[PDB]
């Protein structure tokens, strides 16, 4: 390893950008560094923010699991975009359409559950008639005190 | 009491002993899945018998057979609760797992 | 040597667990708690010998 | 787009790729064989409608609109072969593809139970270590200024010479270990 | 031996699987038909549900008004 | 090891719905280039598959006969 | 289970699938026949034939490799190197 | 007609719908040739360092070491304190702390006030 | 405690008089013998501390830490005897001398009867760790890590010295038994505010508290394996033991004082755990896991409930053993592949099955799998903090996700997947490494049966 | 539920191994007579899944339907419960129609074989279990609660009508 | 299930609320009504270990069926007649509950008719 | 493992259970309540007068 | 037939480590458990008795198991 | 064995098994085979072990502690006797925790033994449990992790002061 093969500060003029592109082994036009917002990205280039699933698996890669060649300058957030993590593959349906469909579906079902909780269903029969003052003694009531007796009659 | 607790505990011990048998192994086993399938079936019988006696009588119990921790005012012990749910769930799971023994013995023979 | 698998795996743990339960587990209090058996009207108890009286005369409906 | 030998996909390659993907998606959407055969014949007739074209720009946005229509009419769950990526059995036995160089780390007690195979492996290792020098000599001269332009490798030229960089392709692990 | 492979034709099937499948299908149909002839209650109807509005007024305790 | 393929003359376009698809294409003016490859699927033991009601009623005849025999036996063994 | 395959069986099956094609004839079909030069077909016929073998052998051949399978012996070669024949 | 694909941050545009892929200009051709030559040179270097019989060890990947040093040790020498970094540090560094402190102080004050007036059900709470 | 100090002072010439090929075997044998004799401290009581003399005593809190320390030292000698095989004989003997001196310093610090002796011994523990870090470290910038560690410790501990001398001049003594019997309440005054800060900030530095934890992700990485183990498994627990001793003296101000500091952990252990979701260096991931566990310890000690104390000491012992095992695993993989990059070495299960089994066991013990000690400690801490307040269960429960979300992740990338092609120097497992990892793991699984000896002083 | 779900998954695995690990149901068909025992097992498992009377599922699933209408319950929950029952019937006969019935779609190398004693004995044991264990458990458990008996005719045939529809 | 239509979509002032029912005194138009009788003594019904939900008016048939289940082991289908008897008693209890529901509905309808008479008379 | 498995009745904790086995046996004989709500004797406490 | 050599990593070292670990564990585990069961069977446990008047036992007499007393 | 008063158990009432069917129950034969195969050899082994025990008998005793004046009869900052008072208070704390454990075991055993009649047949156990946990909360709760006899004395004084203002505000 050596010092001038390592990342440095943010290049400004064309020749420093050309030296950085030579170090990062891309073209001088494909080397687009992060904007100088004082965050610490340095001279690391901005890859087009694509997951490794988007790369063609039928290509013979040096690393088949990551779909990355040897010495290929990887993304700044490569560990976010591995095949076991967040992907960016295209979907058959639009993303906003997906989100509004799912939100409308769950909101409609929750509103239906609310209006069903407000409006219950039952069988048109009376209550369960229990003996012994609606089972006072078996429910844990104190036998020393005599509560108000309910009496269930014939019908 | 004597038959029920002993039979349930030896069902558990019969099911847990092949782990120690394979962890204390030096040579290559001769049909280890066959041995574990026989163990599963024998445990199924040994657990089906107290299920039958519970169906006959209606006997449930709780065994706290190992005083493990006495931490502050709480007491934690190795306790097994044999009630209706465990009684009528354990043999069904053991029979399904016996069928799983046989199907996995056929299926993964190339592995 | 045809029935080793039913003896070296079953009977010896049965003896061990039965001994450990009979003279080391049930000796200590409240380790094993048994539910009291169901008693019906008209049953006979071995421990006391007092037979339960039968229930009331049934007001039959059918 | 991204190819090992060519730097770009031509119009013919794009048309053939669209045709193959359209046939795969149509076979997915048309599960029964006879419906699939009928609509495959219809799709072949539709493709042969615009086969003889003389304007490149007309073919260009005809292919653009055809790809847009194929994107609209795709199967949300296309059929994928088990060995193809995305399949149920993709790269499964790759977990069992142990590389050959680990055989160089075996104990002599467990190397004595396969004598002939390890003798043949020693012969292959000697062949590799005597072919490496002439293969890198062949690759040095054949490479032009600025390195190779394509990823294609030159074959064996002289008699008795092995192709350059052949070990990690010839001795790759089997599909079914 | 085992079942030899065949090219674009029906595979060779022995007697055992055929008689096993036929016996199990016959057992299933016999069981469902016997249980339908014996019980016939949990599927078709168990108890007569009385009509709620047809109850007579004199036994339900509403005065004539 | 080596498996011997059968003759290719037996795979004919007829006996299928593939010839109906082919004549509808000819009515529109096309031709079917893969009749013989798919003709194996409809010829042989796989021809005339049962419907779903036939699948549900598998083993109904012998089951009904055994049911009649068993109910007669239990009807005559009560006396 | 999973019987092995031999290279003679591979070319027998490939010639069997080729010989049922209606845009081909079973007379001048050989194992060293170029599809457009010595046989006279189309590129659409080529990709459709490649798809036919992809359906036949149950695995997907990528387009980059599919453009070069140009003779029946080359198709047999690709199947041979994919499926690890003569073990 | 058709529903046009609207790309988002988590749903990229398909490669075959890209207009830039359908450009046949010469500059795109030389760009593709140059990146192909760069990739071929890197691949040749890798399989030259990879198929060596004498080498038995780790082939050094400069890109991996470059990425690790950019992620780990090169974030502070290229930091400038400006209004954006100050605002993002004030929003994320101390905001959750003061919010959590306020909600927990309110909850504990409510619980202590309920306990000291003897209304909270603490009859069987003897483990603490 | 003069039955253990003199054996170490006799171990010192034992490594200064052996031959150039017999230092390791003799030191390992005699340190294992001392570890065997270390079990005599377990003669404890549920109500009294085992006092030997005016200067040394040991209750049920310092005893597991002592046993862990002089059990860890032979493991240290095993773990650090391969990468120093190329060193000079004098430097090898100096390394063993620093390790023996560090063990003597730790066993003298953990049994200090009076608090000033504990403080001076606690600062005296700096010297061999700093020497090891700045001498036998591998990377270039180890001097920065050593300076950061030394200065964080000293800037924390000098106000602790001022507060301790002020307390001794005020009341009259610094014995822990006397202070247990001569304790006085501290009112809610600003003088007592700064007294609490001076008595706490040293231990919050060495735990480390979130915000002041920046000395850990450096000094745990560039240090060698023995220095990493003594930083991860002992010194944080030294700070915790000091905080446990000190917090008796600072009631009832802490009940309205520890509101920020607790919550400075109660959020921090979230996001630091999230850092383990996005770490390219395995040793930094282990260090941040240690940061999260020590933040849980901080919350448990600072709420000062009994169940919190039991959970704190149990999680201390379990996390020390687990972090030492994980650091040994990282050192072995780094020795095999010559790089600390986690994404480089992949698919190690297909080449190293036993090492994959050890990786699985270490990762399972890291995510608090019951009935291990870590689950017992963390569960007791969660019960105690739920007794403190309700909503804090969320602040623990989400951590229950994220810990798993990195630990099994650390299990996946290093073990599961297609193996790397150009890496072909993966030797089979050394017997030394397997012996060291079994000696790390089997005591934990054996103490899972009988945890009642490591549940604190008030069990 | 355990018996016939294990049966369905286990017969599915038998079919998957018999057809060179081709898991999609769009490359299937013609297995009604090539796999007689497996087709019988799959048909019995699907019937137990649907709620075919006097099978195992009828001794539990249909019964909960009899408790899902005559109770003080939520209306929408019962509504989507019945719609879910209809959907279960729909996808069970969909799997039957695609995998068992129809015409073959697998590649031309036929390797259909199930004559192995382990698989046959295991699926036979699960078949006997799914035939009789539901009856045994439903007639052997002690009566824990009060079953609903007096309830009208249109509510009685609800599960069967939903399944048939 | 037309009672839901008569209660919800119509008017709610004539159909009973099952949460609070009956709202009328039992002694309405019922001279010398009888009380339904227990058969099982509370001690005999207690030591039989019956679940509190099952401890309704028809526990005697439950006790008889449980005894028959105990003695007729292993023939679990030997004495299903007692099970049918218990089910019939439960059916009669449900019939009485439904009769109470219809009586409450008719009394509410009569109260509505009385207030209609008051509105159209006074 | 042999040593830790056989500590001599650790922390007197088991002994405490045995002491409990005596104490309730006392307090279930003389009719005293199970456990007093005051740890010390209230007759030896002088509250601060206010 | 057609037997193919399954390429695998060297399994001698881990098996030797596990074998010698089991051997060195058992070589002391067997005698200590034999001594423990002979103490339990032959020497036996203690018996609870009330303290006689005029006797002050040693501390190790306040414990039950002979190993604990030792 | 255990003392019957400290762990009470109501006497069991096992019904006589009255057969009504002609099918013999296999559980009786299973119990007979178990007693013929398992009970006799285990009983013989236990008898042999009991003989070996009775050959060599030795005694162990239960430790006792006399009474010391407690923390309320100690001078402040006087260590040599207030240490003994704190020691005795900690011993009483441990014994009292064991008493609470005994009551909890009694309650759980009552619930499991009575089964489905636990709402009616275990009123006494739940009442005693409620009483003992109320007294335990009034004695030891909210002491902290650094509890001592001084803290408990202060809590008792605070409780008695609250009781005094309660009877003063009610009179
Ligand atoms: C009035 O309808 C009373 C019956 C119970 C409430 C309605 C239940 C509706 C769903 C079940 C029946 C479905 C019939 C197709």
């Amino acid at each position: 390893i050596t010092k001038d093969m390592l990342p440095g500060p943010y290049p400004k003029t064309p020749e420093e950008r050309a030296a950085a592109a030579k170090k990062y082994n891309m073209r001088v036009e494909d080397y687009e560094p992060y904007p100088d917002d004082g965050m610490g990205y340095g001279d690391y280039p901005k890859l087009p923010d694509r997951s490794q699933q988007e790369r063609d698996p039928w290509y013979d890669w040096d690393h088949p699991d990551l779909r990355l060649n040897w010495g290929e300058p990887m993304h700044w957030d490569l560990d976010m975009y591995i095949r076991n993590r967040v992907d960016t593959s295209p979907t058959p349906v639009n993303w906003n359409l997906m989100c509004k469909h799912l939100f409308g579906f769950v909101a409609f079902m929750l509103f239906m559950f609310w209006v069903g909780e407000t409006y219950p269903t039952y069988q048109p029969v009376g209550p369960k008639q229990y003996p012994y003052n609606n089972l006072y003694l078996e429910r844990g009531g104190d036998p020393n005190k005599e509560p108000e007796p309910v009496v269930h009659y014939e019908i | 009491m004597n038959l029920f607790s002993s039979l349930t505990l030896v069902t558990l011990i019969l099911l847990t002993m092949p782990i120690a048998a394979i962890n204390f192994n030096t040579h290559k086993f001769t049909n280890y899945p066959l041995y574990v399938k026989t163990t599963i079936s024998c445990a199924f019988i040994t657990s089906m018998i107290p299920t039958m006696m519970f169906i006959h009588t209606g006997q449930e119990m709780i065994i706290s057979n190992w005083h493990w921790l006495t931490i502050q005012t709480l007491k934690l012990s190795l306790s097994f609760k044999m009630d209706f749910f465990s009684m009528m769930f354990v043999p069904v799971a053991l029979f399904v797992t016996w069928s799983i023994m046989e199907f996995s013995m056929w299926y993964m023979h190339s592995d | 040597r045809h029935s080793i698998f039913a003896f070296t795996h079953v009977l010896i743990p049965v003896w061990i667990i039965h001994y450990y339960l009979k003279y080391h587990v049930t000796t200590k209090p409240y380790t094993i708690v048994e539910k009291k058996p169901r008693i019906f009207p008209g049953d006979t108890i071995l421990e006391t010998g007092e037979v339960i009286p039968p229930m009331k005369e049934f007001p039959d409906q059918h | 787009a991204f190819l090992p030998s060519a730097a770009y996909l031509t119009h013919q390659q794009k048309v053939l790729q669209l045709y193959k993907r359209a046939l795969r998606h149509l076979e997915s959407r048309c599960v029964h064989r006879d419906k699939y055969r009928y609509f495959a014949c219809l799709l072949r007739a539709r493709f042969d409608e615009h086969k003889n074209e003389k304007d490149m720009v007309k073919a260009t946005q005809l292919l653009r609109e055809a790809e847009k229509e194929f994107w609209h009419g795709q199967h949300p769950q296309p059929y994928i072969f088990p060995e193809s990526p995305g399949g149920t059995s993709y790269e499964r036995y790759e977990c069992y593809k142990v590389p050959e160089w680990c055989l160089d780390d075996w104990h002599p007690s467990e190397k004595a139970m396969y004598p002939d195979y390890f003798a043949k492996r020693e012969q292959w290792k000697k062949l590799r270590r005597e072919s490496w020098e002439r293969e890198v000599k062949q690759l040095q001269e054949e490479t032009p200024v600025g390195g190779p332009r394509t990823e294609a490798l030159p074959p064996a030229r002289k008699q008795g010479d092995l192709p350059p960089l052949w070990w990690h392709i010839v001795t790759r692990p089997r599909e079914r270990p | 031996a085992h079942i030899e492979p065949r090219y674009r034709q029906f595979p060779q099937l022995t007697r055992s699987q055929v008689i096993q499948a036929e016996f199990f299908s016959a057992t299933m149909w016999f069981w469902i038909l016997w249980r339908f002839w014996h019980d016939s209650d949990a599927v078709l109807g168990h108890f007569p549900y009385p009509d709620p509005s047809q109850w007579t007024d004199e036994e339900l305790g509403i005065p004539p008004d | 090891s080596k498996m011997e393929l059968p003759d290719y003359k037996q795979w004919k376009i007829e006996g299928t719905p593939l010839e109906t698809v082919q004549e509808k294409l000819a009515a529109r003016g096309l031709r079917d280039p893969w009749g013989r490859n798919e003709a194996w699927r409809y010829m042989g033991g796989f021809a005339n598959n049962v419907s779903f009601v036939g699948a549900l009623l598998k083993g109904f005849k012998w089951g009904f006969a055994a049911f009649v025999v068993a109910v007669g036996a239990e009807y005559y063994l009560e006396s | 289970d999973a019987p092995p395959l031999t290279l003679e069986g591979i070319k027998d099956r490939v010639l069997y699938v080729l010989k049922l094609y209606d845009k081909i004839d079973p007379e001048k079909l050989s194992v060293n026949s170029h599809f457009m030069k010595d046989l006279g077909l189309d590129s659409l016929d080529q990709v459709e034939i490649i798809m036919a073998m992809e359906d036949e052998f149950g695995f997907e051949i990528p387009d980059i490799d599919a453009e070069k399978l140009m003779c029946p012996q080359e198709i047999v070669d690709y199947i041979a190197d994919k499926k690890d024949v003569y073990e | 007609s058709f529903p046009k694909y609207e790309p988002s941050r988590l749903a990229s545009l398909p490669t075959t719908l890209d207009p830039a892929e359908y450009d046949i200009s010469s500059e795109t051709r030389k760009a593709q040739a140059e990146r192909l030559a760069i990739r071929s040179r890197l691949k040749r270097e890798y399989q030259l360092q990879y198929n060596d019989p004498s080498r038995r060890g780790v082939v050094e990947d400069p890109a991996l070491i470059r990425w690790t040093c950019a992620r780990s040790a090169n974030v502070y020498p290229n930091f400038r304190p400006n209004t954006k970094t100050s605002l993002l540090g004030a929003l994320f560094g101390i905001g959750p702390l003061i919010f959590w402190y306020y909600v927990f102080k309110t909850d504990r004050d409510r619980k202590e006030k309920l306990i000291q007036e003897g209304k909270l059900d603490r009859t069987f709470n003897i483990s603490y | 405690m003069l039955k253990y100090i003199i054996p170490t002072m006799m171990l010192m010439p034992l490594t200064w008089l052996s031959k150039n090929s017999m230092i390791w075997i003799n030191t390992t044998l005699h340190s294992l013998l001392i570890s065997l004799t270390s079990l005599l401290l377990l003669n404890q009581f549920g109500d009294n501390s085992l006092n030997f003399s005016l200067t040394f005593f040991s209750d049920s809190l310092s005893t597991p830490l002592l046993i862990l320390t002089m059990w860890l030292l032979p493991l240290m000698l095993m773990a650090s005897q391969h990468h120093l095989s190329k060193e000079n004989l004098a430097r090898k003997k100096l390394f063993i001398s620093m390790l023996i001196l560090l063990q003597l310093f730790l066993i003298m610090t953990f049994t200090a009867t009076e608090l000033i002796f504990f403080y001076i011994m606690f600062e005296a523990t700096l010297v061999p760790t700093l020497i090891i870090i700045t001498r036998w470290g591998n990377q270039t910038e180890r001097l920065n890590a050593g300076l950061y560690f030394l200065f964080y410790t000293l800037a924390g501990s000098l106000p602790l010295l001022v507060a301790l001398i002020y307390i001794q001049n005020t009341m009259g003594s610094l014995n822990f038994l006397i202070l247990q019997y001569w304790v006085q309440p501290m009112p809610n005054s600003w003088s007592n505010t700064f007294m609490w800060l001076a008595c706490m900030m040293a231990f919050m530095v060495k735990m480390p508290l979130y915000g002041l934890h920046l000395w850990l992700p450096k000094a745990h990485v560039e240090a060698p394996i023995a220095g990493s183990m003594v930083l991860a498994a002992i010194l944080l627990k030294l700070g915790g033991y000091g905080m446990m001793r000190i917090t008796l003296l600072l009631n009832p101000i802490t009940d309205f004082m520890a509101y920020p500091f607790i919550m400075l952990s109660l959020w921090g252990m979230i996001m630091t755990s999230s850092i383990c979701l996005r770490q390219t260096d395995l040793k930094s991931l282990i260090a941040y896991s240690s940061v999260s566990h020590m933040a849980l310890v901080i919350v448990a000690i600072l709420i000062q409930t009994p169940w919190s104390y039991m959970g704190a000491t149990a999680l201390m012992i379990a996390h020390g053993l687990t972090s030492s095992m994980l650091f040994c695993l990282a050192n072995s993989n780094y020795e095999r592949v010559h790089s600390r990059t986690m994404i480089l070495a992949r698919g190690l299960q297909t080449l190293l099955p036993l090492m994959a089994a050890w990786w699985l066991l270490a990762s399972l013990t890291n995510l608090a799998l019951p009935p291990s000690i870590n689950l017992i400690g963390e569960l007791f801490v969660v019960m105690s903090t739920f007794s403190w307040s309700n909503i804090t269960i969320i602040l623990m429960g989400l951590n229950m996700v994220i810990t798993a979300l990195y630990s099994l992740y650390m299990l996946i990338t290093t073990q599961r997947g297609k193996h790397t092609h150009h890496i072909n120097n993966i030797l089979p497992s050394f017997t030394r490494e397997n012996a060291l990892m079994s000696l790390h793991m089997l005591p934990l699984l054996l103490l899972s049966l009988n945890p009642k000896i490591i549940l604190g002083p008030l069990y | 539920h355990a018996f016939f779900k294990a049966m369905l998954f286990m017969c599915s695995g038998s079919i998957i191994h018999s057809l060179n690990d081709e898991q999609d149901i769009r490359k299937m068909g013609g297995l009604f007579k090539a796999m007689p025992f497996t087709t019988t097992a799959l048909i019995i498992g699907s019937l137990a899944l649907t709620g075919m009377p006097f099978l195992t599922g009828f001794y539990s699933k249909d019964l909960i339907i009899e408790s899902a209408n005559t109770s003080y319950t939520n209306a929408w929950a019962l509504l989507m419960t019945l719609v879910a029952t209809s959907f279960t019937a729909i996808y069970s006969t969909r799997i039957i129609f695609f995998a068992l019935l129809g015409q073959p779609r697998f590649p031309t190398l036929i390797n259909i074989n199930e004559n192995n004693p382990f698989l046959i004995n295991s699926i036979k044991r699960l078949l006997i279990g799914s035939l009789f264990a539901g009856f045994i458990i439903s007639n052997n458990i002690p009566p824990m609660t009060i079953p609903q008996m007096t309830m009208p005719h249109y509510l009685k045939m609800t599960a069967l009508t939903v399944t048939i529809l | 299930g037309a009672h839901l239509a008569r209660r919800y979509l119509g008017d709610a002032s004539v159909e009973p609320e099952p949460l609070r029912m009956p709202t009328f005194p039992p002694d309405y138009g019922f001279p010398e009504r009888k009380e339904r009788e227990m058969v099982a003594t509370q001690q005999e019904m207690n030591d039989a270990q019956l679940v509190l939900q099952q401890r309704d008016y028809c526990a005697h048939y439950l006790i008889r069926f449980l005894k028959c289940k105990r003695d007729s082991f292993p023939n679990f289908l030997a004495c299903k007649h007692e099970q049918h008897d218990w089910d019939y008693c439960e059916h009669l209890d449900y019939v009485k509950r439904m009769k109470e529901f219809e009586r409450e509905r008719r009394l509410l309808q009569r109260k509505k008719r009385r207030e209609q008479r008051e509105a159209d008379m006074a | 493992s042999t040593f830790v498995a056989y500590l001599p009745d650790y922390r007197m904790q088991e002994w405490a259970r045995r002491e409990a086995e005596r104490l309730v046996k006392y307090r279930e004989a003389h009719g005293l309540p199970l456990m007093e709500s005051n740890c010390f004797d209230p007759s030896k406490i002088q509250l601060p007068e206010d | 037939g057609k037997r193919l050599f399954i390429i695998k990593p060297s399994g001698f070292y881990d098996k030797r480590f596990l074998k010698l670990l089991r051997f060195y564990i058992l070589l002391t585990g067997i005698p200590v458990v034999i001594g423990i069961t002979l103490i339990n069977v032959f020497i036996g446990e203690a018996e609870l008795a009330e303290i006689p008047e005029g006797y002050v036992p040693e501390h190790w007499e306040y414990f039950k198991h002979p190993i604990s007393r030792w | 064995s255990w003392d019957k008063d400290v762990y009470p158990e109501p006497p069991r009432r096992t019904p006589a098994p009255s057969p009504q069917t002609s099918l013999p129950n296999p559980i009786t034969y299973l119990t007979k085979a178990f007693d013929l195969l398992v009970d006799r050899p285990v009983t013989l082994v236990r008898e042999f072990i009991e003989r070996q025990h009775a050959k060599n008998k030795y005694y162990y005793y239960h430790r006792e502690f006399r009474r010391v004046p407690d923390i309320t009869e100690c001078h402040e900052k006087d260590v040599l006797c207030m240490f003994e008072a704190e020691m005795q208070w900690k011993r009483d704390y441990k014994v009292d925790q064991e008493i609470v454990n005994i009551i909890q075991e009694r309650l759980k055993a009552c619930q499991q033994r009575e089964g489905e009649s636990h709402r009616q047949n275990c009123a006494k156990e739940l009442q005693q449990f409620t009483q003992v946990v109320k007294a335990y909360q009034d004695r030891y709760h909210d002491l902290g992790a650094h509890y001592s006899a001084r803290k408990c004395l202060a809590k008792q004084k605070q409780r008695m002061l609250a009781e005094r203002k309660a009877t003063k505000e009610a009179a």
